[PDB]
């Protein structure tokens, strides 16, 4: 049976400005077998009411995903992604980087 | 729309010459048409299977064409011969096979070229374990008709095309019995051919 | 629009 | 230059399956099934097939369904080719379409199995290609039921023809071209070394070309790119960065090439 | 090709029925049918695929199961009178692309009663005289009358071998008495010989009447004989005068 690790990408749909709302997105993508469990965190817990899109995947036949919840951020909070896949021995958490 | 319509009904055609008959279905909602023959006794057989417009299909002297753009298919038969007797079935699925509808059927009737007809109506000799006697109605033109009975107690069989393959010869056949004492072989197929002779 | 599945055609 | 890709994601549950299914025009999501909703429908995920009508989507919910139906079966025939449990959970995946030429360019119908390839209708549209055995019980089948040709049926006129209407109905947003938004970042990474980071977001289509020059050398080999992302909102994003010495920053140029731009613009590290 | 078992059958109302085809060609379809005289070929059930099942047109009364893909049986739980039918089993490639290859056919009659099942008595009438004199032929008829139910095959044997050459059988029988639901049957038969061959003493002529009724397994509880599958016989010699 074939497994392919995720990748995982953590940015906001628009240049974040503290105050202004924008969205927080966590793109998972290169993943097999498509089972797979993404959080957003904001300073370490889990936003309750997020949403992804719906499932594809590209010409290897990888899946990819975007999840994605209405945030507007500010200077002090720290959001992250935790992402749990069968390939992976424990959650990866990847931090958001606003400056990158 | 599915429905699957065949004409003619029914047809005669005498044998050596050339028939065709058609299959009718919606030009839309069409998935692939099947032509089954069905001769007496026998189990239904494929004849054909078509899927693309303008397809034609040839097996021996029968030829079958396909027409998906006006829902029609045509079933050619060139020199028929007595074999080609049977029910001729259109198979037409449609709604991308989710739907498998079937034609009312082509009963095909294959007459024979009857000429010099000797319409005559014998009595045939009794079995010793029987209690009717025996009436034969033979060599009749292939256009007389053998109506019913208008006696209860007189059975009547249809017409019977024998064919002696040896002699190059067929007759068609037509017998009558009863128990009655009152019951005469000469007056027994009270259409027939006129000139019948009566011995 | 959708390719139309045909019934009875499978892997 | 123009395409329309339907991807279908059937996945077995040991603990009724799973069937998800999208379709594309181009870089743009049109129509979303799942079969694990409700009452199961296809539903519009673009402004130009919403306004389609109510007979347009039944047939098209009509044929996620029946679809989906035939996953199931097919779920269940590939477990017994390659002699499969019924514990385990497996992946039957599909994609195909049409691309757009002057005037059908290419048409495509591919499938895999549990990740790796499994039958692909070949470009000619009359012919398949297995990949292993159990593939070739499956390319049988479909000779057999005469499959080739109503795929060639559909890409040749069908995908064409509704790609068309598709991209007729939705020109406002389909045929435009969303010029990237592009800008260097500075970061150290050592006492002697640091990263220029060329972004391009908020573009449309996906399509584009991010590198970096050394002296007007294409510093190619060197410049890590990262996956095209989805910006969320219909647009996309990407970056290319390279790590460049602490006194040499200004002698390398990004370049970002793409249809919205008119010429591919050339940037560079503004401190 | 399509093993569909068994040719004929009688059986009770209620009594469980299972009536097997099986084909070995790796064939994907399979789908029953049924024959009535007015209403023609109406699908029961089919068979698309291993652990697939679909209704047909008239699938009430009916059950089928796919669990190999070689076997297709049908089976009635309850079998009633209106299931007395013609039945073929069909089978094809695949379910979309291919033709349907038939079985031989079932010819199921359900009953109420078993005491109204009877074999055929056959007899043979020799030629007449005056045909001989008049067209240089002579024809035999056979009569196979007072049977039921209409499981019946009439073949014409001359000299040991089976002739098809000059015979002519009814397509359908005549039911004796019309006015009931369950009236015994007539056929006739006709073989027809030059009269050269009729006036030959050494030429054996015998019409046979195969009647498909019960079988050994079957219960009977009349006094006159069980009406088994057998065969009835009548014969005619040649004769010179």
């Amino acid at each position: 049976m074939i497994q392919r690790t995720p990748k995982i990408q953590v940015y906001s749909r628009h240049p974040a400005e503290n105050g202004k709302s924008n969205f927080l997105n966590c793109y998972v993508s290169g993943f097999h077998p498509s089972d797979i469990e993404v959080d957003l965190l904001k300073n370490g817990e889990r936003i309750e009411k997020v949403e992804h899109s719906d499932l594809s995947f590209s010409k290897d036949w990888s899946f990819y995903l975007l999840y994605y919840t209405e945030f507007t951020p500010t200077e002090k909070d720290e959001y992250a992604c935790r992402v749990n896949h069968v390939t992976l021995s424990q959650p990866k958490i990847v931090k958001w980087d606003r400056d990158m | 729309i599915l429905n699957v319509e065949q004409s003619p009904q029914s047809l005669h055609v005498q044998e050596g010459d050339s028939t065709n008959f058609t299959c009718s279905f919606p030009s839309s909602n069409f998935y692939a048409l099947h032509w089954y023959r069905w001769e007496t006794a026998k189990s239904p057989e494929a004849l054909f299977v078509m899927t693309l417009n303008g397809d034609e299909k040839k097996k021996g002297r029968i030829s079958a064409t396909l027409n998906t753009k006006e829902g029609y298919s045509y079933l050619y038969i060139k020199g028929s011969q007595p074999e080609d007797s049977a029910t001729y079935l259109c198979y037409v699925p449609m709604d991308s096979n989710y739907q498998l509808i079937w034609g009312a059927g082509t009963k095909l009737i294959i007459k024979p070229d009857i000429q010099n007809p000797d319409p005559a109506v014998y009595q045939l000799r009794d079995s010793k374990s029987s209690d009717k006697s025996v009436c034969l109605f033979t060599d009749f033109d292939s256009q007389t008709n053998v109506s019913q009975s208008k006696d209860s107690d007189v059975y009547i069989t249809d017409k019977c095309v024998l064919d002696m393959r040896s002699m190059d010869f067929k007759s068609n056949s037509a017998v009558a019995w009863s128990n009655k004492s009152d019951f005469a072989c000469a007056n027994a197929f009270n259409i027939i051919p006129e000139d019948t002779f009566f011995p | 629009i959708l390719k139309e599945p045909v019934h009875g055609v499978y892997y | 230059s123009h395409s329309m890709r339907y991807f279908y994601t059937a996945v077995s549950r040991p603990g009724e399956p799973r069937f998800i299914a999208v379709g594309y025009v181009d870089d743009t999501q049109f129509v979303r099934f799942d079969s694990d909703a409700a009452s199961p429908r296809g539903e519009p995920r673009a402004p130009w097939v919403e306004q389609e009508g109510p007979e347009y989507w039944d047939r098209e919910t009509q044929k996620y369904k029946r679809q989906a139906q035939a996953d199931r079966v097919s779920l269940r025939n590939l477990r017994g080719y390659y002699n499969q449990s019924e514990a385990g959970s497996h992946t039957l995946q599909r994609m195909y379409g049409c691309d757009l030429g002057p005037d059908l360019l290419r048409g495509y119908d591919q499938s895999a199995y549990d990740g790796k390839d499994y039958i692909a209708l070949n470009e000619d549209l009359r012919s398949w290609t297995a990949a292993d055995t159990a593939a070739q019980i499956t390319q049988r089948k479909w000779e057999a039921a005469r499959e080739a040709e109503q795929w060639r049926a559909y890409l040749e006129g069908t995908c064409v023809e509704w790609l068309r209407r598709y991209l007729e109905n939705g020109k406002e947003t389909l045929q435009r071209a969303e010029h990237p938004k592009t800008h260097v970042t500075h970061h150290p990474v050592s006492d002697h070394e640091a990263t220029l980071r060329c972004w391009a977001l908020g573009f449309y289509p996906a399509e584009i070309t991010l590198t970096w020059q050394r002296d007007g050398e294409d510093q190619t080999q060197d410049t890590e790119l990262v996956e095209t992302r989805p910006a969320g909102d219909g647009t996309f994003q990407k970056w290319a960065a390279v790590v460049v010495p602490s006194g040499e920053e200004q002698r390398y140029t990004c370049h970002v090439q793409h249809e919205g731009l008119p010429e591919p613009l050339t940037l560079r590290w503004e401190p | 090709q399509v093993t569909q078992n068994p040719r004929y059958l009688i059986t009770v109302t209620g009594k469980k029925l299972t009536v097997t085809c099986s084909q070995n060609m790796n064939h994907e379809y399979m789908s029953w049918y049924r024959q009535d005289p007015g209403l023609g070929l109406r699908q029961i059930y089919y068979s698309m695929n291993v652990e697939v099942t679909d209704k047909g047109d008239v699938p009430e009364g009916y059950k089928v199961s796919r669990k190999e893909k070689r076997n297709f049986p049908l089976i009635l739980e309850s079998p009633s009178p209106n299931q007395t039918s013609l039945y073929f089993c069909a089978s094809s490639l695949v379910g979309a692309g291919q033709p349907q290859h038939f079985g031989d056919g079932t010819r199921l009659s359900i009953l109420e009663d078993l005491n109204k099942v009877f074999p055929p008595e056959v007899a043979v009438f020799e030629p007449s005289e005056a045909e001989i004199s008049h067209t240089q032929k002579a024809t035999l008829v056979c009569l196979a009358t007072g049977f039921f139910p209409d499981h019946v095959e009439l073949s014409w044997w001359v000299n040991g071998k089976e002739v098809h050459s000059g015979v002519c059988t009814d397509p359908q029988p005549l039911k004796e008495q019309p006015a009931l639901n369950d009236s015994r049957y007539a056929l006739s038969s006709r073989l027809r010989v030059s009269a050269t061959f009729w006036q030959n003493p050494r030429n054996h002529f015998r019409c046979q009447v195969q009647f498909y009724g019960l079988s050994e397994n079957d219960e009977w509880t009349q006094d006159r004989a069980k009406p088994v599958t057998q065969i009835v016989s009548a014969e005619a010699w040649g004769r010179a005068d």
